[PDB]
């Protein structure tokens, strides 16, 4: 993930 | 870029402000643009509206043999410029939870 972004992927 | 004279592009604006617009337009799902990263100077941030919460999506630059690619997922998938990528989620849902629908005018 991207801490502060919502990017939710394996 | 190629990116510069299209209607969902907002250029650099900040996380609040892309919020204010979506909200001013009524939080519907689908609602969308895209800005340039206020963190990341070479970076650009795909925001979404679903389930009337506005929701932020990290789009990275990298680099395949000398050839420039754009990515939200660390180059799982790959598109050469915004266009691309807004295209292509315009008709798959791919990491968002629900596909870009009405663009967020501006």
């Amino acid at each position: 993930w991207f801490e502060g972004f919502d990017n939710t992927f394996p | 870029a190629i990116h510069r004279t299209q209607l969902w592009f907002h250029g650099r604006i900040s996380r609040e402000e892309s919020q204010r617009l979506i909200g001013q337009q009524g939080l519907v799902d689908g609602l969308f643009l895209v800005r340039e990263s206020q963190r990341n100077p070479q970076g650009f941030v795909l925001s979404l509206c679903h389930l009337q919460k506005v929701k932020h999506y990290l789009i990275l630059p990298s680099e395949e043999e000398g050839r420039l690619y754009f990515s939200m997922d660390d180059g799982q998938t790959r598109f050469t410029d915004l266009l691309q990528l807004v295209e292509f989620h315009q008709l798959n849902r791919g990491i968002l939870p629900c596909l870009l629908r009405h663009c967020c005018t501006r």
